[PDB]
């Protein structure tokens, strides 16, 4: 709306375009830099003792 | 022929009953404590730590695709709830 060369400014990041830079508010670190419980809270607690909060993956 | 235990056997097993007992309850515990922790998952699921980067990013790539990607994907701007109670990020920062 404002224009297309405003608009092409604000997504352009980085000069030379050779390297991947994903952003990332913070960058993980416990468990190998993975995650644990991909989950809400609530599933995290309940399913650790009610059945059908686990979809198993075979 | 009196066939009588030894007497070391015969002082030692006094105590019994209460190794009897212990055994009782500690089985108890113990099948309480799988039983609690294999309904939820129909398996005792190993430890996500106890596995290798490779196995972690298999076991948990369906649990992001179903709870993250798809409403990712899906999003409208009208889906939010106006109260702000939305999921949490998934690396909360
Ligand atoms: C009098 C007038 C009338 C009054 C009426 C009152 C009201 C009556 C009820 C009314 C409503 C009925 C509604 C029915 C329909 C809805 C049902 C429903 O929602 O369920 C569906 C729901 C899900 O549906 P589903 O997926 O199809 O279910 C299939 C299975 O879940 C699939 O299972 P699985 O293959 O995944 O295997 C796992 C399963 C398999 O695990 C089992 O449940 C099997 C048994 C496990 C071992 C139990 C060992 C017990 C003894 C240990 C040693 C104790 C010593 C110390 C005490 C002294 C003992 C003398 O276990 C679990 O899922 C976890 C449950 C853990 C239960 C906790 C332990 C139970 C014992 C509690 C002891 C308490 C302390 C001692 C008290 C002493 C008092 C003197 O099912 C369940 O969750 C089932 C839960 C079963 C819990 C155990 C129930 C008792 C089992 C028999 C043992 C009884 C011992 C009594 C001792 C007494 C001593 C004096
Ligand atoms: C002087 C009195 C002495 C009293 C001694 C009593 C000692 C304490 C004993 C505690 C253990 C009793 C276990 C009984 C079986 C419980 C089964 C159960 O909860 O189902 C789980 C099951 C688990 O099944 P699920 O995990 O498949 O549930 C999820 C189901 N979907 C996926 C469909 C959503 O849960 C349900 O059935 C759901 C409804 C639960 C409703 C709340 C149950 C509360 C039970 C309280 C029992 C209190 C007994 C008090 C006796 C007093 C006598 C005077």
């Amino acid at each position: 709306v404002h224009g297309e060369e405003y608009a092409q400014k604000m997504q352009k990041r980085f000069h030379q375009t050779d390297i991947w830079a994903p952003f990332r508010h913070r960058y993980a670190y416990m468990y190998n830099s993975s995650n644990k419980n991909v989950k809400d809270y609530k599933q995290v607690t309940l399913s650790r003792y009610i059945n059908g909060f686990d979809k198993f993956n075979v | 022929v009196n066939t009588a235990y030894p007497t070391p056997l015969k002082t030692i097993l006094k105590t019994t009953p209460a190794f009897v007992v212990y055994f009782v309850f500690g089985l108890g515990f113990s099948t309480v404590i799988y039983d609690v922790v294999y309904h939820p998952k129909d398996r005792i699921e190993r430890f996500y730590f106890r596995s290798s980067k490779f196995e972690r990013l298999s076991r948990k790539r369906d649990e992001k695709l179903r709870h993250y990607f798809k409403p990712a994907i899906e999003w409208q701007p009208w889906y939010n709830t106006s109260t702000n109670n939305n999921t949490r990020p998934l690396l909360r920062y």
